[PDB]
């Protein structure tokens, strides 16, 4: 007559809020974080952080992901960074481009690191004009 | 000189919908706005990215809507940069960030439990416009020492706003004050609470009513402090008994009960009548001199027995002012700033020493005893006044004018306004005029645009902007015409149920030189609205008379409300109300947390124009460099 | 029979204090928007009325409180049965069952009656039905009172029904009744004991041991509750204030001149707008200041770019050779600079290329070709001795800051960085400053390859731990104990750090002025560092696991620093000794509290009254009733009242009551003097006060009017007005335990059975039931009191049938029974008895083990040897004789 859930699935390199609870209610809520990391580039989540237990006793959501994500440092002849200043660029990290004078833009003015550390879109090009 | 222009509100919150307002003041064909909201100082995140067409179909103004996502403490401010692009050239102004996301609103079933019993509450989940929302919610309950003893993560997603939740009371446990407190998980520094009792108890089977025939003592009353006690079972009869009052002296915190006021009085037909003399009063303190009670309050304990001894019942009534004047005067709805050689509103607030709006009270300025008026049922009384062109400050001192009084016994208040500072003397004015009756959604408000410049040049002026701010946010922008010669224009304001509880009305012009340089001229009026819900809520009889029902009857429940709402009920037995009545949750007590949250800080008008945008809850930011000084407070400031 | 019989009467049961907790949605298509629903509901079965509140949420609308709507219900005739929240057992207490009338135009003839209940001594039996018939006026009520005695714990249940005469008319109430053991509520500390595994246990493991509580004063057959609480303890580390922003308002300079001097201006500002940013102090330094400031960075990088050479090298003049140094502090102050402006990678990398190319030699070491003109410029570099570990150490730092800028576009990068550390690392252990040990120090951190003897050099070279020192300029002391610091933030060496940071922030050094560049830049970058990396708080995360013997699997909490304030809770009905086992990082509390009833030595009542009521017959029946009650305190009770109740059938003399109404500090309320119907069975008298020196005694005369078998005892309850609970009830009943109610409530003493129709047959077959534990020849060695426990100390005498306890002659037991038992059971000293009894009379534990003699327990009499001798004793001793010889020698059958 009331739904309950078996508790949320463990993940590589993560944790979860209430580890310590093997029953839970409807409407119960669990947030992920990432463990540190051994190397000089940290995890990032990949996913929504927050699942809780609904319907049909199953989770809302699934368990988020927790890897290393690291994209290249974006080079734009002729342009400049406007946004998203910095040396290490991670997962979501966006990045906003403004071609120089006589120069006019051949791209997304705004990029984003993938979960596969890719530029989406790809960093723009400064064209002649 | 085309001059752009951006205006959004001096506080933005997260998750919340936050509207930005454009212009490009004489602008010619289309101009294209981008919008673009960064962090401070980093700018890592694009918080925001909108863009918009300027069109002489919109006369050229438009606005972007933007929402600010929960964020990545130690209390220091957060701040971002919102910035918009006009073709090629760019506005830009650093605004403060509050970090709450809405409210919660937390329900008990009761005011008050015995051990083993089990506490059923509920916690609404609604944003900063009071719509339901679904999000995730951390709950703790605390022991009367502040201790947490039971913590739960629940999401409110796809429940329309409603959590319901139960919670199992020990058998073995501290009585007292317990608390429940709840927090949205990216807020978690704005906790909302409520409490109730842990205490052994039966409940009662009457009501007690301890009720002095005056709100206030007056100190140099010769017939003391008068009071009614009444009595009546929970079913609706009278009762017979006898009762015990004893009255006592609040000073502070400290309470200095009056023994020699101790009298038993037969309470017949359900009601009895006791006094506190004067002499008892007096005698029962060391200070001799009288007026110096005037400040302490009066408590009164009432405790009635029945005659057959079967029940007793305890009643208190508290915080009866010992005052020399049944009035006390604010000032507190009336703009401290005026503009010199056009009418000054005053919105007078006359109050019962408890608290509440006194009706009826007539109030007059003193030296100008022409100018006079009655107070309305909210308390306020509406007085204009007719100003010199001198940069003297206006000295106001009001008295209350009940001839049944005597003169001493009149309220009396002075306050003070500051002459609105034009730019660089040039003498130039908006003055906004409007109607404050009780305003109740449906209807329209006229607001009077009254100008006042110079001849040479009024015919620049063909429109006015207007803002319109409510709970919090931009509710509405618009344009006002004008025509050369209209120095008084009205705009017919339809009044909404998004009006509620009340709103703040910002007005502006601007003009070029007069010595070549960009003049903004604004002003402002805060207007209330007569409290209710957006929609409505009633609950009644489906019957046919029938009543008084008989235990165990069935019988019809008649509730009216608004379509596809979600309706939660509770009833509860009176004699628990009888135990304890506090903690409630109503509809005006949650007005009351929307208006202190309110990001405008005055009742109206201000120093200069930036004060005006300012005092309003606005930034306003020009390309041409006219801007509002950086707000970095999360509260309104102080006296 | 012009009534409606009790078996007909479904009683009123359902009081809750809330209900309808119902969620109910409105589909109804409105008018105007407004949908109306209809819902039916049960009224429950209280007369009262109900407040229903009803709360609204509307996608649109948003939430809305309605008013209150009232609902009263009610009767014209009804019982209200009120009582206590809860009552002691075996202590005769008062309820009353108040009637009411609330018909304008009918008196009633009711007849009243209260249920029988196993629970609870009372005059209606399972075979004696107590019925009353009493007559209510119209708008009256009335009370009708019932003297009981409740005999278990628990929730009971009290149920009394009303009808009246020659009308269809009834009413019925049952309503629960709370009965709690006698004594108080006490609980015993046990156990507070401060978990620590790291500091208190074995290899990080921590097992704590808890004793059980002692509850030697343990009320005879009662519950208790041991609670095991579990708490956080959360520490805050301390950290450093940062420089405040006022002093760094002089560091925001325009750069200006050649290759090196715009490097001199471009050094405070960035440094200073990257220590602003990291200290988040804009709102205070002044927000819109921060603009013109990166202008200015803007300017000095663009400067800068004029005096970039074709190669990518930096120098003072476009003719001149360039700087090894130069280049690399370029790169230094650019890759920081890239959180700021836009830097073009290019110019960056290009630099990096060139140093590596051109200016690293075979052995790894950074070579400088053309010295800079500005020999300030470069800190404790200058005049250095340890010439090539410091330059390589100080261009090594710079492409490690350039590594992930510059990791696509320069492939030689990584092979460089190997090849300098293997210099320094080759090298380190013969260096003698304490600038160079501090600054190759940092470099090999950041490559993980500061270890053992280096890593112990570079520590043991700080002078008192708080800074790296060198006779000299004490800019440059400044500047590497800078470098220092971030070696240690490296390698996260936080409890080395605090005096370091201390040492820094006490030279008050705010950088700039001559020859300040390399002592601004490191001062700045360090206190940044170390804002970003001190921890704020100790590390808590506890693992904490208790055993029960009760129990076969380990309850495990988790403690964290996120609700380090939250109470964990444990509860066990034993009283069990058990184990807590502590693993993990931080510290935090364990608690052990055992929640009891405890046997009490003075009286729990009429602790603020004193209360004597006696009833003497008068010199038409008519006997004289005197009241004296005295207030326990140090002043006069205020206004006071006497409840008082009647005997059944009697009621006071009028002339009488009206003489003390008179009284000038007493009074009677009129209403109780202008009736004469039944309803003159209660009484009230207020008191203006009860004095504390002395007994204050009022007596007058009450008169039978009504003869009947069950005569109920009246009673007296005293109280202040303020408090009901500072009470005291005193029954009263005429004489010349006896009888009835006394009789009622003995019956639970032990087995009773009359004397000389106990056979021998009778015991054989009743001792011998499985059940019956244990049966003894004792003597009673002493009777011991307690307030509402005798304990009698047997001797035992002979185990003519043993049990669980390993009793042995001539061993003592006590054996415990309620007070009202006392006259039943007329034990005497000296004397002794046959006693025989259940499993279930057992109590505590070896070697404390006691008796309570109970129900089920058998107790008799055993002559002494010289009445034996009598002819009319001698059944009864030869039978016990033969009951024991029987049991001992053959034992019960089978
Ligand atoms: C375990 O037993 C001890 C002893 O009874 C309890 O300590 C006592 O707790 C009572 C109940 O809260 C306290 O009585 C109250 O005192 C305050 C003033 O301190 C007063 O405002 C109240 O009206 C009431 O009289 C008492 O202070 C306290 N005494 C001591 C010595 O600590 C304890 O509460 C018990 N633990 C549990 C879990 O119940
Ligand atoms: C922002 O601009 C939009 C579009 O002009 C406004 O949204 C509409 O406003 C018109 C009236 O001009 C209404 O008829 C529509 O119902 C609105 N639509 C939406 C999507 O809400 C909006 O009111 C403006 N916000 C302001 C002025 O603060």
């Amino acid at each position: 007559e009331k739904v309950l859930c078996t508790p949320p699935p463990k993940i590589k390199n993560g944790k979860h809020t209430f580890s310590e609870v093997e029953v839970f209610e409807y409407l119960d809520a669990v947030t992920y974080s990432c463990d540190p990391a051994p190397g000089p580039d940290p995890f990032s989540l990949i996913g929504e952080s927050t699942i809780y237990c609904g319907d049909n006793s199953v989770w809302s959501r699934a368990a988020p992901e927790c890897k290393v994500v690291k994209c290249r440092f974006p080079v734009v002849e002729n342009g400049k960074q406007i946004s998203g200043f910095g040396k290490k660029f991670y997962y979501k990290a966006t990045v906003m481009f403004e071609c120089d004078k006589g120069f006019y833009l051949d791209g997304s003015d705004t990029i984003v690191c993938d979960s596969n550390s890719t530029w989406d879109p790809p960093v723009p090009k400064c064209l002649k004009v | 000189s085309p001059m752009y222009s951006i205006i959004t509100p001096n506080i933005l919150r997260l998750e919340s919908e936050e509207t930005m307002v454009l212009e490009a003041h004489d602008a010619q064909g289309d101009v294209p706005v981008t919008v673009t909201v960064h962090d401070f100082p980093g700018k890592k995140l694009v918080l925001s990215s909108e863009k918009t067409v300027l069109t002489p179909a919109t006369n050229h103004m438009g606005n972007v809507t933007f929402t600010i996502p929960a964020n990545r403490e130690k209390g220091r401010n957060k701040f971002v940069t919102v910035q918009a692009t006009f073709g090629t050239q760019v506005v830009e102004k650093v605004v403060l960030v509050s970090l709450q996301s809405g409210y919660l609103f937390i329900q008990t079933d009761k005011t008050i439990y015995t051990p083993g019993s089990t506490v059923l509450y509920r916690i609404f989940t609604v944003n900063h416009k009071l719509l339901p929302v679904g999000r995730t919610v951390m709950v703790n309950i605390e022991n009367p020492e502040g201790i947490p003893v039971k913590q739960d993560s629940l999401s409110s997603q796809n429940q329309l706003g409603v959590l319901p939740l139960s919670w199992d009371i020990p058998e073995l446990v501290n009585m007292g004050q317990w608390k429940i407190r709840a927090y949205y998980e990216n807020s978690p520094q704005q906790v909302f609470s409520t409490e109730f009792e842990v205490k052994e108890y039966v409940l009662p089977s009457f009501e007690v009513i301890v009720e002095p025939t005056e709100k206030f003592y007056y100190i140099y009353n010769e017939k003391g402090l008068e009071v009614t006690i009444t009595a009546r079972f929970l079913y609706g009869k009278k009762v017979e008994g006898t009762a015990f009052v004893i009255f006592g002296i609040q000073d502070g915190e400290q309470r200095i009960s009056l023994p020699e006021s101790l009298k038993r009085i037969p309470i017949e037909d359900g009601s009895g009548e006791v006094v506190l003399s004067r002499k008892v009063l007096l005698d029962g303190v060391q200070n001799p001199r009288a007026e110096d009670l005037v400040g302490k309050s009066l408590y009164v304990s009432a405790t009635v027995i029945l005659h057959s001894g079967s029940d007793m019942v305890q009643a208190e009534r508290s915080g009866i002012p010992i005052v020399t004047s049944p009035y006390q005067i604010h000032f507190t709805k009336t703009p401290k700033y005026f503009k010199p050689g056009m009418p000054f509103d005053l919105m007078v607030f006359v109050t019962n020493p408890d608290g509440s709006p006194a009706y009826r009270v007539p109030v007059a300025v003193q030296g100008e005893d022409t100018v006079q008026s009655l107070t309305q049922g909210d308390g306020v009384a509406k007085l204009s006044i007719n100003t010199h062109p001198s940069q003297k400050p206006l000295s106001i001192t009001v008295r209350t004018k009940k001839q049944e009084l005597s003169e001493a016994e009149q309220a009396t208040r002075t306050m003070q306004a500051l002459p609105y500072s034009t730019v660089g003397n040039s003498n130039n004015y908006l003055h906004l005029s409007v109607l404050r009756t009780e305003l109740r959604p449906g209807e329209t408000l006229n607001v009077n645009f009254l100008l006042r410049m110079d001849r040479a040049h009024e015919a620049k002026i063909r429109y006015y902007t207007y803002l319109i701010m409510n709970k919090g946010r931009l509710l509405k922008a618009g344009r006002q015409v004008r025509e050369p010669g209209q120095d008084l224009v009205v705009l017919p304001l339809s009044i909404t149920t998004d009006f509620i509880p009340s709103f703040r009305l910002v007005a502006y012009y601007t003009l070029i030189g007069a010595s070549g340089q960009r003049e903004v001229v604004a002003d402002s009026v805060w207007v209330d609205v007569k409290d209710s819900c957006v929609g409505s809520l009633v609950v009644k009889s489906g019957q046919s008379e029938d009543r008084q029902p008989v235990p165990g009857q069935q019988m019809t429940l008649k509730i009216e409300g608004d379509h596809g709402a979600r309706v939660v009920l509770v009833a509860v037995d009176k004699g628990v109300f009888v135990l304890n009545k506090k903690n409630k949750l109503t509809q005006s007590k949650i007005w009351d947390v929307v208006e202190k949250a309110d990001i405008g800080c005055t009742p109206g008008s201000g120093k200069d124009y930036a004060g005006v945008f300012s005092d309003a809850g606005l930034t306003f930011t020009s390309s041409s460099g006219q801007q509002t000084a950086q707000r970095a407070e999360l509260q309104c400031p102080q006296p | 029979e012009d009534i409606i019989a009790e078996e007909n009467i479904v009683s009123r049961s359902e009081f809750p204090e809330s209900w309808l907790w119902n969620v109910e949605d409105l589909k109804e298509p409105p008018k105007n928007g407004i949908s109306t629903k209809l819902m039916n509901i049960f009224l429950k079965d209280s007369i009262t009325t109900w407040e229903i509140l009803a709360v609204s949420m509307s996608d649109k609308k948003g939430i809305c409180v309605a008013d209150p709507f009232e609902v009263t219900v009610m009767q014209d005739f009804f019982i209200d049965l009120r009582l206590p929240y809860s009552v002691v057992r075996n202590e005769q207490v008062e309820i009353r069952a108040v009637l009411y009338n609330y018909r304008q135009n009918q008196e009633l003839k009711v007849r009243v009656e209260l249920l029988h209940n196993p629970a609870f001594c009372s005059l209606a039996t399972t075979k004696r039905r107590h019925q009353q018939t009493v007559t209510i006026p119209p708008k009256s009520s009335l009370s009708v009172p019932y003297v009981i005695v409740p005999l278990k714990t628990g929730l009971q249940e009290v149920e009394v029904k009303a009808a009246v005469y020659h009308h269809f008319i009834s009413d019925g109430v049952r309503k629960s009744l709370k009965v709690v053991p006698e004594g108080i509520r006490m609980n015993k500390t046990v156990a507070v004991r401060t978990l620590d595994p790291e500091r208190l246990g074995r290899e990080g493991v921590q097992k704590e041991d808890i004793p059980p509580a002692d509850l030697s004063d343990q009320v005879p057959d009662t519950e208790s509750e041991t609670r095991i609480l579990l708490q956080g303890t959360p520490v805050a580390q301390m950290t450093e204030d940062a420089v405040d922003a006022e002093r760094l308002k002089h560091l925001i300079v325009t750069p200006s001149g050649c290759g090196e001097e715009n490097m001199i201006g471009m050094t405070p500002t960035v440094i200073a707008v990257h220590y602003l940013d990291e200290t988040e102090q804009w709102e205070k330094f002044g927000l819109e200041k921060r603009q013109g400031a990166l202008e200015l960075i803007k300017k000095g990088y663009t400067q800068q770019l004029a005096f970039r050479q074709p190669s990518s090298a930096f120098a003072a003049f476009v003719k001149r050779a360039p700087s090894t140094w130069l280049t690399a502090y370029v790169v230094k102050v650019f890759s920081l600079a890239v959180n700021l402006i836009a830097i073009d990678s290019q110019v960056l990398c290009g630099a990096v290329k060139w140093l590596i190319l051109e200016k690293q030699k075979p052995d790894g070491v950074f070579q400088e070709d053309a010295p800079v003109i500005h020999q300030e410029m470069i800190g404790g570099l200058r005049n250095n001795n340890e010439k090539d570990m410091a330059l390589t150490a100080f261009v090594l730092i710079s492409l490690q800051e350039a590594k992930d800028i510059c990791e696509e576009q320069v492939n030689s990068l990584p092979g460089s960085i190997t090849k300098a550390g293997d210099f320094l690392e080759a090298n380190y252990m013969n260096l003698q400053r304490s600038y160079t040990v501090a600054i190759a120090g940092y470099a090999l951190a950041q490559m993980g390859r500061l270890k053992g003897p280096l890593l112990n050099k570079f520590l043991t070279t700080a002078k008192d731990k708080n800074r790296w020192e060198d006779p000299g300029k004490q800019l440059y002391n400044v500047e590497a104990t800078s470098y220092a610091l971030l070696a240690l933030l490296q390698l996260k060496d936080f409890d080395f750090v605090p005096p370091v940071v201390r040492w820094l922030n006490e030279q008050r050094y705010y950088g700039g002025g001559y020859g300040s560049t390399q002592a601004t830049f490191m001062v700045f970058q360090a206190l940044a560092q170390y804002q970003k990396d001190a921890p704020d708080h100790q590390e808590l995360n506890l693992d904490v696991s208790l055993q029960l013997p009760s129990r076969s699997s380990k309850i495990t909490h988790r403690i964290h620093w996120e609700s380090a304030s939250l109470l964990r809770s444990e509860e066990t009905k034993e009283n069990e000794g058990f184990t807590v086992t502590a693993e993990g990082k931080g510290q935090g509390t364990l608690s052990v509290v055992t929640m009891y009833h405890a046997k009490a030595k003075d009286q729990l009542t009429c602790n603020k009254f004193d209360l004597k009521v006696t009833i003497k017959p008068a010199p038409k029946n008519t006997m004289i009733l005197e009241i004296c009650t005295r207030y326990r305190g140090d002043q006069d009770a205020t206004m006071s009242i006497l409840d008082i109740s009647m005997m059944t059938g009697f009621a006071p003399d009028t002339d009488d009551l009206k003489q003390l109404a008179n009284g000038v500090d007493r009074y009677i309320s009129k209403y109780e003097l202008d009736k004469a119907f039944s309803d003159r069975n209660t009484l009230i008298i207020y008191l203006d006060k009860v004095s504390h020196s002395e007994d204050d005694c009022l007596a007058f005369k009450v008169h039978q009017y009504f003869n009947v078998e069950l005569i109920q005892p009246g009673a007296v309850k005293v109280y202040a007005y303020y408090n009901l609970e500072e009470s005291c009830t005193r029954f009263y009943h005429p004489e010349k335990c006896r009888d009835e109610l006394c009789r009622c409530a003995e019956e639970n003493c032990f087995i009773q059975k009359s004397d000389d129709k106990v056979t021998l047959e009778e015991r054989l077959d009743k001792a011998c039931e499985p059940g019956v534990d244990y049966v003894y020849k004792t003597r009673l060695v002493k009777v011991q009191l307690s307030n509402d426990f005798d304990e009698y100390i047997m001797a035992i005498e002979q185990t003519i049938k043993s049990g669980s306890d390993e009793v042995q002659v001539g061993q003592q037991r006590t054996f415990i029974s309620p007070i009202k038992c006392r006259e039943a059971l007329k034990l005497e000293e000296k004397k002794h008895y046959l006693m025989w009894g259940l499993s279930s009379d057992f109590w505590g534990e070896k070697p404390n083990l006691s008796y309570i003699i109970g129900k089920d327990t058998w107790v008799e009499h055993w002559p002494e040897e010289d009445e034996c001798q009598d002819e009319e004793n001698q059944k009864q001793c030869q039978d016990l004789g033969a009951f024991t010889e029987s049991m001992v020698v053959f034992g019960c059958p089978n």
